[PDB]
Formats: C-alpha cells, structure tokens, sequence
C-alpha cells in the first residue's frame, strides 16, 4: 500500500508534533525529514531520548546499516516483527508503531 | 547532532 497509508506514517509534521507523539521508549513513526531533500526519517523514543535515523537507500533497497528491503514498509516490518536493533551501535528497537 | 550516522 502507499506509504501514506501505513500506521506508522506521519508524512511532514513537526519537531513539536513528533515529541508529543513518541511517549514511551520504543515508540516509533516514520515522517518526512525537513532538512534532507526527499528524504524519510525513523524517529524513536529510546531510553528518554528521540532517535532519528535517515532511511538510506542503495541499489533500490532500503535499509539503514544491514542489507535493505525493496520498501520502506518491508523495512520497518522486519524491524517491528524481529526486535532486532536498528543498528548494531544503536541497540534502538521499535516496539509500537504509533498510530 | 540530529540524526543517526549514515
Ligand atoms: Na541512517
């Protein structure tokens, strides 16, 4: 489906709207980023602290460290439904796609 | 800083 119809996207919001959104750690969306061209952010609360990771892409596969997936969807299902962290460094998880 | 490396 559109990305635009997934929980956990929130489009273009603001920095104000993204921390009243994320409450407990684990809590995660997905938005627009607003300093990069075009670009789409996994913003997480993780231990008091907002996270955000910029959704990189290569050869048409998106991923943020390890190999990717052919969508951003595909993406965030496999992090939402395996609890693996985001990066090694990191240890952020996502636990709940806010709605 | 914002954002995570990349
Ligand atoms: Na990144």
């Amino acid at each position: 489906k559109p990305l635009h119809e997934q929980l956990w996207y929130h489009g273009a919001i603001p920095r104000a709207e993204v921390a009243e959104l994320l409450v407990h750690s684990g809590d995660f969306l997905v938005r627009e980023s607003e300093t990069v061209k075009g670009a789409y952010a996994l913003s997480v609360l993780w231990d008091g602290l907002p996270r955000h990771f910029l959704i990189q892409s290569l050869d048409n596969l998106y991923r943020l460290e390890g190999e990717g997936f052919p969508s951003i969807p595909l993406l965030i299902d496999h992090l939402l439904s395996t609890q693996q962290p985001l990066t090694k460094k990191s240890g952020v998880v996502l636990h709940r796609a806010v709605p | 800083p914002v954002y995570e490396p990349v």
